[PDB]
């Protein structure tokens, strides 16, 4: 079931061996250093004896410093019983806590234990459950062709008819100009929804008003409303502008070489376009956004070449160094990369 | 490249990346239908009101194929976004888990989302895993079900597991009648549920603590909703997870946890049970309650031989211990050796 580079080694010749947990590993400690253990560590220990007889008696003892991270107690543990495995079951388990070991254990060394302070740190990235951190504001304007930027979260990107998404995380508070429309307003609806219900699976809340029913939460995090500028005009001169604010590329290695490829210069991209044999970039990055597209049946190395030619982009086009990518798999694509195509169909 | 760990239970998913912490996802493992043609989980919840809501995960075995899937598709393309085909997958299974169950559960994983490789592990062994122990027995107590699962160097001896098909829900169920019987009116679950993890409390002395509550209003504790009500509950505190201990209060013919952790360690070979004594290593949310653990040890003190030494380890994220578990067990550097391959799949702890 397991023979690891170090089992191999485990067990051979009567003797003590001790390794130590390190980021999920098992490490041989220096035979120099026997009798040392980092309190902030977990160990295994197999001690081998000559049975009379002509076979071997296993003993494997984990023992546990009182600061070792809960993945390291684990690991020992886990790898204890690997390690009885690779021995055909034969050896007794030994649970060994700092301070409370056994007399069998403390007797495996002449000299008596050394505790060390310190040890190598946890292999665990910290996550809190289903926590969200998120404060950012988008601009939502158009009518023909209605699309999402993202601005700085103030109130000197607020206009009379332009839409507006406060979304912090948790709570979504979507904003209507009193000189607003009606097709800035749907789709301003069907973005809160969107980040609502697929960034966020569910576990967010929209609320929608207008210009003068500002809630209580928009209003802590912008301060006070200041006045409020007309827009810079016409939603004719915004559609042209929705209508070039992205272009979708392709990657392919199917003929053999990758094949960086230009599919589309101007909007409503057609989600067909989107195929499962290849990778597709949309690039959007004036804001700070390229998606990177894996169609489900795209090979490594489009996928791989896909990722690199977008960081590519970062430098190449003077983009915000804070310009971010962002990997979508089919299948899971997010509101603002579903915006730019005609009536996106799940 | 990066493993994933998905801890599927009949109420919850739990779900991550292994080397974390902790699940970085969880949700409701429910699946809704119209009366978009499906829904999972949170949103699922939500639009409720238009769907009709079934559980895959029934008593800790999946019994709905089909919803299933969409709880796997709901989990790799939008809890983690990931493409799952990149990933290997830890997936858990129930403590005797029929082998046709988990056999599904992996030509799903290979023939519907493509992974690269995955490995099934029961429950009961990540936790005791979680604690740093290779022997033990465990108490997994969920939304769903509960088991008594006494684990010798690090696995399980299958005669010895108790199934006792009492749980969360089940407490939580007893909270709404009890509530209700006393005056309040209980859309409203989820307030019920709330309350049952804000204000219940397992008792030391049930009797005792009845007689407390009689005699003054020290035990009454209130929860706050936001629409202004506040709803005060007093002896029904602690009353709903005394259910545990006597499954006779919801009309159910059998025995508490405390019994059968008993029997459990009964039904195991004499020359092990002084370390299931010592080594009770409490899984699972329904374990959450305050005061579990004493009354554990009081309970199965007076069960158990009178010069035993008797530990209880209630591990402060036991909620989350299964999926703990298996984060470790995929970090693990001998991991990539028993993982199950796609190849191999195709040839065919
Ligand atoms: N603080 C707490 N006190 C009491 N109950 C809690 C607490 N926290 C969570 N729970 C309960 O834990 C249950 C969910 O825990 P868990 O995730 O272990 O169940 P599950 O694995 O999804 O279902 P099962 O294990 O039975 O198949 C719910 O019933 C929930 O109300
Ligand atoms: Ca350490
Ligand atoms: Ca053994
Ligand atoms: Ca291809
Ligand atoms: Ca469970």
């Amino acid at each position: 079931v397991v023979e690891h580079p170090e089992f191999l080694k485990a067990g051979k010749e009567p003797g003590l061996q001790i390794w130590r947990v390190e980021k999920f590993d098992l490490v041989p400690v220096p035979p120099n250093l026997y009798g040392d253990f980092f309190t902030g560590d977990a160990y295994v220990i197999l001690k081998t004896v000559q049975l009379r007889n002509g076979i071997l008696q296993y003993d494997l003892h984990y023992w546990l410093g009182n600061e070792c991270s809960q993945d390291e107690s684990g690991a020992a543990a886990i790898f204890t019983v690997q390690l009885d495995d690779y021995l055909n079951g034969r050896a007794v388990q030994h649970r060994e806590v700092q301070g409370f070991e056994s007399a069998t254990f403390l007797g495996y060394f002449k000299s008596g234990l050394k505790y060390k302070k310190g040890g190598v740190a946890s292999g665990f990235k910290h996550v809190v459950p289903n926590e969200v951190v998120v404060q950012r504001l988008l601009q939502v304007k158009g009518r023909r062709v209605v699309r999402a930027t993202e601005v700085p979260v103030s109130w000197e990107s607020f206009n009379n008819g332009d839409c507006f998404i406060l979304d912090l995380g948790n709570n979504i508070y979507q904003w209507c100009g009193s000189k607003s429309n009606r097709f800035e307003r749907l789709k301003a609806t069907q973005v809160s929804k969107g980040i609502r219900d697929n960034e966020r699976s569910g576990r967010a809340q929209v609320s929608v008003f207008e210009e003068g029913a500002e809630p209580e939460a928009m209003l802590q995090v912008l301060g006070p409303k200041p006045t409020l500028p007309e827009a810079t005009e016409d939603t004719v001169k915004e559609d042209a502008a929705n209508r070039k604010l992205a272009k979708l590329y392709k990657v392919s290695n199917g003929a053999g070489p990758m094949v960086v490829s230009l599919v589309a210069d101007e909007n409503p991209f057609a989600q067909g376009a989107l195929r499962s044999e290849d990778c597709f970039i949309l690039d959007h990055g004036k804001d700070g956004k390229i998606f990177v597209w894996k169609g489900k049946q795209a090979n490594m190395e489009e996928r791989k070449a896909a990722l690199k030619t977008a960081s590519d982009f970062i430098s190449k086009m003077d983009y915000p160094k804070q310009t971010q990518v962002s990997v979508l798999p089919e299948g899971g694509e997010t509101p603002l990369f579903r915006q730019f195509f005609k009536n996106w169909r799940d | 490249t990066t493993a994933l760990v998905c801890d599927n239970g009949s109420g919850l998913v739990k779900a991550g990346f292994a080397g974390d912490d902790a699940p970085r996802a969880v949700f409701p493992s429910i699946v809704g239908r119209p009366r978009k043609d499906s829904y999972v989980g949170d949103e699922a919840q939500s639009k409720r009101g238009i769907l009709t809501l079934k559980y895959p995960i029934e008593h800790g075995i999946i019994t709905n194929w089909d919803d299933m899937e969409k709880i796997w598709h709901h989990t790799f393309y939008n809890e983690l976004r990931v493409a799952p085909e990149e990933h290997p997958t830890l997936l858990t299974e129930a403590p005797l888990n029929p082998k046709a169950n988990r056999e599904k559960m992996t030509q799903i994983m290979f023939e519907t989302f493509n992974v690269p490789a995955m490995y099934v592990a029961i429950q009961a062994v990540l936790s005791l895993y979680a604690s740093g122990r290779t022997t033990g027995i465990v108490l997994d107590s969920g939304d769903g079900v509960t088991h008594n699962v006494p684990i010798y160097e690090g696995y399980a001896l299958p005669h010895a597991i108790m199934r006792l098909d009492l749980a969360g829900r089940d407490l939580t169920d007893y909270l709404m009648k009890i509530l209700t019987e006393r005056g309040y009116s209980f859309a409203e679950r989820e307030i019920v549920r709330d309350i049952k993890e804000k204000l219940c409390y397992v008792a030391l002395d049930f009797e005792n603590e009845m007689a407390t509550a009689a005699s003054s209003s020290s035990l009454e504790k209130s929860y706050e909703l936001p629409d202004g009500q506040v709803i005060t509950i007093g002896n029904e505190r602690f009353r709903c997870p005394e259910t545990l201990f006597q499954p006779s209060f919801i009309g159910m013919e059998s025995a508490g946890i405390h019994e059968t952790t008993y029997n459990s360690i009964m039904k195991c070979d004499i020359d092990i049970r002084k370390d299931l004594y010592a080594n009770n290593v409490m899984s699972g949310g329904t374990t959450m309650y305050p005061g579990i653990a004493d009354r554990m040890q009081k309970e199965i003190t007076a069960l158990a031989p009178s010069t035993m030494k008797i530990k209880i380890i209630a591990p402060p994220e036991r909620k989350y211990s299964v999926w703990i578990g298996g984060s470790i067990l995929a970090s693990l550097s001998t991991f990539q050796q028993m993982w199950i391959t796609k190849q191999e799949y195709d040839e065919a702890f």
